[PDB]
């Protein structure tokens, strides 16, 4: 267990390696020189959580060095690992490791193969740093880090400027989101005098005897940076953009590192949300709302990669309910699922676009079930699991502990967000499928990390039950009927929104284009299709205005402000050279002038 | 004792590499090598000696090593030199960067490039002194004397695209500017003087012996008021800014003057050294207005770094910006805030100088400054996109690097002394986040724009890579390490920030 920094210098010495490489080494020793550092991360990951599970489940801690110490500022480089970094840990090394072996095949013949695995490398490292830091400044670290990798690996096609584009949103969203992390980094330094996770929870209860108001403002910032990082409610417009980059990046953000960091930071703080039920309140209300808008969203896309993108939106949505709620264990199990299945279809839907040549819309395809069966199947299973189909998929377990621990604490409209986003999700995900795969056709380095994926994102995946106990609070327990007319229920809405797919989509759709073609139909088809219209609002009130700001102060005012002196003294040196016309008699009379002045002035002031 | 051989080796040595020109056109460079390692060399002997990590704050004065000697007796005016571990620092980093400044014009086989150096190793020997000095007249000498080889190199051997009447018209805002602040420094000295010489009776210049003068309110902040004229010139703060995108223009294409004293900040030094401790309770009511003139200079230089077309100068007003985050922490109060301004010091110093060195390379490569002319050039370039995104991320504040060590001690400082300051920084370093970006997609990114950006250019030399990667070791090592520096200069900032809060 004492390898546990291993995990952080395997993908830093590979990061290290393929970016000094420069591209002169061949593909095959940057692939195995990359996915080797990653693997080689998820055997020590590996071997960390046997040594872990041998030793009674005890939370260890591994100091490195201090990293600032000015007075009672006091900063370490320590990491820690319970129940909970273990987790994240296993699900990002090992959900990084398959993704780095199908980006080994899938990056082939592409110009910067070893600049790809550094960015990747990096990325992976800087996640382990996020889940592993035992204070909030080295977690702000491995945060900030993994901001930086997702802009580099989503504008990696640096030729085309909307990937470029796209990365910059992505970014100064996610910086926003960061600056109100930040924000609670002060708060929580000024009101408890340190960072550390472990401390703050037990100084906070002391400290905020008297008042608790700050202690909710912290919160408030924590859930701003979260939803910051994790693309909710109101910082979610730069995930489909986004999108832009190669299919692994998009498997690895939306599966295994970046959206995670938020549900990950909530649940480490679980604490300091439990003394401010309000805040933890309204963490449960925007995972709601963002779970609706993203299921709308997703429900009228024309994309693939768009509609999997919502699809991650309203997953994460799912895992902030859960954690508002206080259903911890089922947000993380809910997270580790979801890793499994949306990594399953991202990598499919990049053989999809590989087979295809070319990224085509939904409706130009059709009748792909018969060209790529095995790429059909597993779209099939992963969006069995998406839907949390029942009894024989993992998202269906996690959804249902998800809606036991929303129903058990007395969170009805929330238990009732969930069903219809349950519904929605099936709607639209079998809706994508219905469309892609069904129809009239018209035009071992990746097929073992499929089949894993495969293999995790059925039953299987719920049999590996995280040891999230005595690191999260156990969720109240529901009444064996209400569980089971909640599984029934939940069960009932899947099957039902598949069916319904099935009879809009599946046929010819002749009741679908009605809808669509009509005035409210068309009219709520733009709305949903912009996300409500969220980027409009932010390019509007933000965007717009600090672009015209820019070009009111290009030519730099306080410049020509403080030259106005200068432009004085050269007026007022001509004006005073008119004096000197070279005229003998003007001499004389300004002679006499000055000594009427000195002696009017002599007698004025005697 | 080593004090006044560290003023006097790039003196000493400026003077051999006009001389020695007649023994070869390649010798003056050898020359002011040697000199500016011989600087550096005694700097890190004075840190190793020094035992600056052990030392405790036991008040103003106090300091490590100390010269004296008679200059003008008549006034009370000593060559009087000290040094503690914030001047330390700051000598190290005059040392690094006058070493980087020289290897950086190493292929310029001029016929007048002893001159070239003279004035190079004149311009560090003024900001070394600058560090060093504690007595007022000194510190106004060098302080001054430092601004005329700085006007000759930017007027006779700077940028030779532009025309000459831009560089003359550049480097005279800049002479005008910073020594009529400088004047107004001068008024400030002598009316301290003479204050304390009615109230003493003895003829004194000696900051320590000026620290305690009994003052009215209102003189007080008349006489602080000229002080940081004087250094928000050359810090630079909002309005007083201009010259600095103007002189950093029309530097010379190599970026060794750039480097040489247009990038050492000896304002925020001269306002903790002598700003807050001669005049604490006026600074204490400044306070309000000096942060609040910091937050617009951190607004201010990031849309202005937004909106350039000129790569250069959008580095320029990225310094001013940085420097409104140092100058909101000088006025803190807060121990915390005081040791990351200087960390941000020293970041914004590597930070910059790397940015600076890459630009000046990328203009030899593709002999343009526009960015409009350019794009698409990470394939056509071997290392020099890769290191610019490095700088340019170390710029915006990635934990990682220095800059973010610097700037967020200074941000929790500040949050624990006024909290509103620092939220609207914060929203400040999502502007810089937004610059950098910019940067970095409108030169490296995308497709050419021109036809000299289409087409392959030749790399970088191995001297180059060195230096630019030395500059990415220390950035990297500030910080993961930002431990020594902090132990270095935590008697002087403690002793700073006990005599500014003591007396308020
Ligand atoms: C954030 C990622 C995870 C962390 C590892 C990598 C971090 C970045 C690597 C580059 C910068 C490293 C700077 C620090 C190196 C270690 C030196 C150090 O801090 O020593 C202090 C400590 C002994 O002194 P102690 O008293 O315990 O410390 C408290 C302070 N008095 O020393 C010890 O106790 C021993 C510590 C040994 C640490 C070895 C780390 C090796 C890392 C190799 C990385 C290769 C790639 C480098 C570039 C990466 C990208 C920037
Ligand atoms: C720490 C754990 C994670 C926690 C979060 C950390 C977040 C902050 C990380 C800061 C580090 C810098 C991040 C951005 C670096 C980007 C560099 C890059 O793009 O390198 C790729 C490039 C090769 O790409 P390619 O396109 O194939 O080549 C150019 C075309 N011929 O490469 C090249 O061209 C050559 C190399 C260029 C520079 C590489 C990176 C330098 C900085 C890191 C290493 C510093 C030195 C190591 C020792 C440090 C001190 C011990
Ligand atoms: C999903 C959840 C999302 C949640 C989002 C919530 C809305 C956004 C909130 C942003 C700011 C949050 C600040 C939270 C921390 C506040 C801590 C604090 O101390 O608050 C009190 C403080 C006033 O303190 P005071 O009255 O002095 O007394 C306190 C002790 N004596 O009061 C303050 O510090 C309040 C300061 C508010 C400043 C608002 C205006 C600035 C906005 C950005 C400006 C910068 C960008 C624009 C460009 C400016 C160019 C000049
Ligand atoms: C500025 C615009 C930003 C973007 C749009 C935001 C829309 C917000 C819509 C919801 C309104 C705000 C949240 C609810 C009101 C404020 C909280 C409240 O009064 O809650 C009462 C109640 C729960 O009370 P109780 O369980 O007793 O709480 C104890 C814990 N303190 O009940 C609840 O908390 C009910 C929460 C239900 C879940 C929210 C989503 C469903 C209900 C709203 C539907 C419309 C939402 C927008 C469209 C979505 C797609 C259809
Ligand atoms: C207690 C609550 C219990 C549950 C109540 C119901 C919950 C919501 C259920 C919504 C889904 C119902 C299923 C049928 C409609 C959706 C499927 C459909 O017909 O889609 C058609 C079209 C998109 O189809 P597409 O494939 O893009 O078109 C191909 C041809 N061009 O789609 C469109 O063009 C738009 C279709 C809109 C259909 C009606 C939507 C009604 C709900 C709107 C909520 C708005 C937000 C809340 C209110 C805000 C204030 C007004
Ligand atoms: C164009 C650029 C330059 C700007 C113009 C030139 C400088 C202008 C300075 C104006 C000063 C106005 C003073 C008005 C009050 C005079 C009468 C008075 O109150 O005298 C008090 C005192 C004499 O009585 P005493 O017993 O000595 O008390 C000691 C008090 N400490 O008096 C004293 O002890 C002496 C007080 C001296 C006050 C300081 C004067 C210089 C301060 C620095 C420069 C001015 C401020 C910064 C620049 C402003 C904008 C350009
Ligand atoms: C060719 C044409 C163009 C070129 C020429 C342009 C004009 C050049 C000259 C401009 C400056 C004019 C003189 C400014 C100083 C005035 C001093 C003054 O009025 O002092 C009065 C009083 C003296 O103090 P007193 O009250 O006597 O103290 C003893 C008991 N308390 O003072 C006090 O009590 C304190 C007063 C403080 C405020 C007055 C000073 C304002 C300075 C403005 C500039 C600096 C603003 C702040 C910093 C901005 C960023 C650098
Ligand atoms: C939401 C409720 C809570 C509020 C939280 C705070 C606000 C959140 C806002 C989120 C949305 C931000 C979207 C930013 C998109 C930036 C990326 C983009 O669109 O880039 C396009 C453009 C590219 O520029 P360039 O590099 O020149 O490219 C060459 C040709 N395109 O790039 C540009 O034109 C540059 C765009 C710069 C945008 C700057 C945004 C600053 C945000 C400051 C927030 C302040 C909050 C407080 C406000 C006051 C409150 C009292
Ligand atoms: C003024 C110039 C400053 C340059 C940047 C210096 C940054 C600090 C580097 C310190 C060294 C870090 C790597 C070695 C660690 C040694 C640990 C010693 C204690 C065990």
């Amino acid at each position: 267990m004492n390898m546990l920094a291993l995990t952080i210098i395997l993908p830093l010495i590979g990061f290290v390696l393929l970016a000094f490489s420069r591209g002169r080494w061949s593909e095959n020793v940057s692939a195995i020189v990359g996915v080797g550092s990653v693997g080689l991360a998820a055997l020590v990951t590996a071997f960390i959580g046997v040594d872990f599970f041998a030793n009674g489940e005890q939370t260890y801690s591994q100091p490195l060095w201090t990293w600032m110490s000015v007075g009672d500022f006091n900063i370490g480089f320590n990491l820690v690992l319970d129940g909970l970094s273990l987790t994240m840990l296993s699900v990002v090394t090992g959900v990084g490791f398959l993704i780095h072996m199908y980006a080994s095949w899938y990056m082939r013949g592409e110009e910067g193969y070893s600049r790809f695995f550094a960015y990747t490398n990096l990325f992976i490292a800087s996640m382990v740093v996020l889940v592993l830091a035992d204070n909030l400044l080295l977690m702000y670290l491995g945060w900030e880090g993994v901001g930086l990798c997702s802009y580099l690996l989503i504008g990696f096609y640096y030729t085309d400027p909307k990937n470029g584009a796209a990365a910059m949103k992505a970014f100064v969203v996610t910086r926003v989101g960061d600056v109100f992390l930040a924000f609670a980094l002060f708060i929580l330094y000024n009101e408890l005098g340190t960072l550390n996770f472990r401390e703050m929870v037990e100084l906070a209860p002391a400290h905020f005897a008297d008042g608790n108001n700050m202690l909710m403002w912290a919160t408030l910032m924590l859930l701003g940076g979260a939803v910051g990082k994790s693309a909710q409610l109101p910082l979610q417009t730069w995930l489909a953009d986004a999108m832009a980059g190669p299919t692994p990046v998009s498997a690895l953000i939306h599966a295994a590192t970046m959206v995670t960091a938020g549900v990950y930071l909530i649940a480490r703080t679980h604490g300091l949300f439990l003394m401010t039920p309000e805040v933890l309140h309204l963490v449960g209300i925007v995972g709601a709302v963002t779970l609706l808008l993203a299921g709308f969203a997703a429900l009228v896309q024309t994309d693939i990669k768009r509609v999997l993108a919502y699809s991650t939106m309203s997953q994460i949505g799912y895992m902030f309910l859960a954690l508002g709620v206080q259903a911890w264990d089922a947000a993380i199990f809910h997270l580790m699922t979801h890793a499994f299945f949306k990594a399953l279809l991202f990598l499919a839907s990049g053989s999809v676009i590989l087979a295809c040549h070319h990224e085509q819309n939904i409706f130009k395809m059709g009748g792909l079930r018969k060209s790529i069966p095995l790429v059909y199947l597993c779209f099939l299973v992963g969006g069995a699991a998406l839907s949390a189909l029942p009894l024989v998929t993992a998202g269906f377990f996690s959804k249902d502990e998800i809606l036991a621990g929303a129903m058990a604490n007395g969170h009805i409209n929330l238990m009732v967000a969930g069903l219809v986003g349950a519904f929605m999700t099936s709607l639209y995900t079998f809706r994508m499928i219905f469309i892609v795969f069904h129809g009239k056709e018209q035009i071992v380095t990746h097929s073992l990390p499929l089949i894993v994926l495969l293999i995790l994102s059925t039953f299987v995946g719920a049999l590996i039950v995280p040891p999230l106990q005595g690191v999260l609070p156990q969720t109240t327990e529901l009444a064996h009927g209400s569980m089971l007319t909640l599984e029934i229920t939940s069960g009932v809405v899947a099957v039902v929104g598949i069916l319904l797919a099935a009879w809009l989509w599946l046929g010819k759709r002749t009741l679908v284009t009605s809808i669509a073609n009509s005035a409210p139909g068309r009219l709520l088809s733009t709305w949903w299709y912009n996300a409500w219209g969220f980027d409009w609002l932010y390019d509007k009130v933000f965007v717009k205005p600090f672009l015209g700001i820019a070009w009111l102060l290009k030519r730099d005012p306080l410049n020509s402000m403080m030259n106005i002196p200068a432009v004085l003294s050269r007026f007022a040196g001509k004006g005073l050279l008119l004096s000197e016309n070279g005229y003998l008699r003007w001499y004389v009379a300004s002679m006499s002038i000055g000594a009427v002045v000195v002696l009017a002035l002599l007698m004025v002031l005697r | 004792m080593l004090l006044p051989w560290l003023i006097l080796i790039p003196f000493i040595g400026g003077f051999l590499c006009w001389q020695t020109e007649r023994f070869g056109v390649k010798v003056p460079r050898w020359i002011a090598l040697i000199t500016m390692g011989l600087t550096l060399a005694l700097s890190l002997q004075l840190w190793l000696q020094g035992g600056y990590s052990l030392t405790q704050s036991a008040g103003i004065p106090q300091w490590q090593s100390e010269f004296d000697m008679p200059w003008i007796p008549r006034f009370g005016i000593s060559i009087h030199l000290a040094i503690d571990g914030l001047s330390l620092l700051m000598v190290v980093l005059t040392g690094l960067l006058g070493v980087l400044a020289v290897l950086c014009s190493w292929k310029e086989i001029e016929k007048y490039q002893g001159f070239f150096h003279l004035n190079l190793m004149w311009i560090l020997g003024g900001v070394i002194g600058v560090f060093l000095a504690i007595d007022m007249f000194l510190f106004f000498f060098f302080w001054e004397m430092m601004l005329v080889p700085m006007y000759f190199l930017i007027a006779l051997w700077g940028h030779k695209a532009s025309d000459g009447k831009t560089r003359i018209t550049a480097a005279t805002k800049f002479f005008i500017y910073t020594q009529a602040s400088g004047l107004v420094m001068l008024i400030a000295i002598l009316a301290l003087v003479f204050v304390h010489y009615n109230a003493t009776g003895v003829w004194t210049f000696n900051y320590e012996e000026l620290l305690n003068t009994p003052m009215s309110s209102g003189v007080e902040y008349l006489l602080m008021l000229g002080f940081f004229i004087a250094f928000a010139v050359k810090m630079p703060v909002v309005p007083l800014h201009g010259w600095l995108p103007d002189a950093h223009s029309q530097a010379p294409t190599a970026g060794s003057v750039d480097l040489a004293g247009i990038l050492l900040k000896t304002a925020a030094y001269g306002l903790l050294r002598f700003s807050l401790p001669l005049f604490p309770n006026a600074s204490a009511e400044f306070a309000p207005i000096a942060m609040w003139l910091g937050v617009i200079g951190i607004f201010y230089g990031a849309w202005m770094a937004f909106a350039q077309t000129d790569i250069k100068r959008l580095i320029a007003y990225t310094s001013v910006s940085h420097m409104g985050f140092v100058l909101i922490a000088i006025y803190t109060g807060s121990q915390l805030a005081y040791q990351g301004a200087v960390i941000q010091m020293i970041a914004h110093g590597l930070s910059a100088a790397g940015l600076f060195i890459l630009c000046g390379q990328l203009y030899e490569r593709i002999h343009t400054r526009d960015m409009r002319m350019m794009g698409g050039l990470w394939s056509k370039m071997k290392w020099l996109p890769a290191l610019s995104l490095f700088f340019a991320v170390a710029t915006l504040g990635m934990p990682g690097t220095g800059n973010f060590v610097g700037e967020f001690m200074i941000l929790f400082g500040s949050f624990q002394v006024v909290p509103v300051i620092t939220v609207i920084s914060t929203f400040g370093l999502v502007f810089a986040s937004v610059y950098s970006l910019a940067m970095l997609h409108r030169a490296y990114f995308g497709k050419a724009k021109s036809q000299i950006a289409s087409q392959e250019l030749p790399g970088m030399s191995l001297r180059e890579l060195f230096m630019i990667l030395l500059l990415v070791v220390l950035l990297v090592l500030l910080g993961f390490y930002p431990q020594p520096i902090l132990d270095t200069s935590h008697s002087a900032i403690g002793n700073i920030q006990q005599w500014f809060v003591n007396s308020v």
